[PDB]
């Protein structure tokens, strides 16, 4: 059992590292879309005119 | 990306001192048995 009790905890360590690859991924990607979405709203206002 | 890059490379203060503590006890713990092995087998003179 202890043994087994030592792979569980040793697979949980390098989880929390994936996890939080996963989620500087998303970060990422989010901060990309946030200027498209200005330069949409800039390309617009100059249409209305 | 300068956020990303510094969750795999640095250190983590708050855990490794408790670490430090454990290993300076158990040094301290070993040379005292160490000693003790040591003196152990003394008392065969006795019987001469």
């Amino acid at each position: 059992i202890s043994e087994r009790f030592g792979t569980q905890i040793r697979g949980t360590d390098v989880a929390i590292r994936n996890a939080n690859d996963g989620i500087s991924l998303a970060q990422v990607a989010e901060g990309s879309l946030t200027e498209i979405g200005n330069n949409l709203q800039r390309v617009r206002e100059l249409s209305v005119q | 990306l300068s956020a990303s890059r510094s969750r795999i490379k640095d250190t983590d203060f708050a855990k490794e001192t408790a670490e430090l503590t454990r290993t300076q006890i158990l040094q301290q713990a070993g040379t005292a048995m160490l000693a003790q092995a040591n003196q152990v087998p003394q008392g065969v003179l006795s019987l001469l």
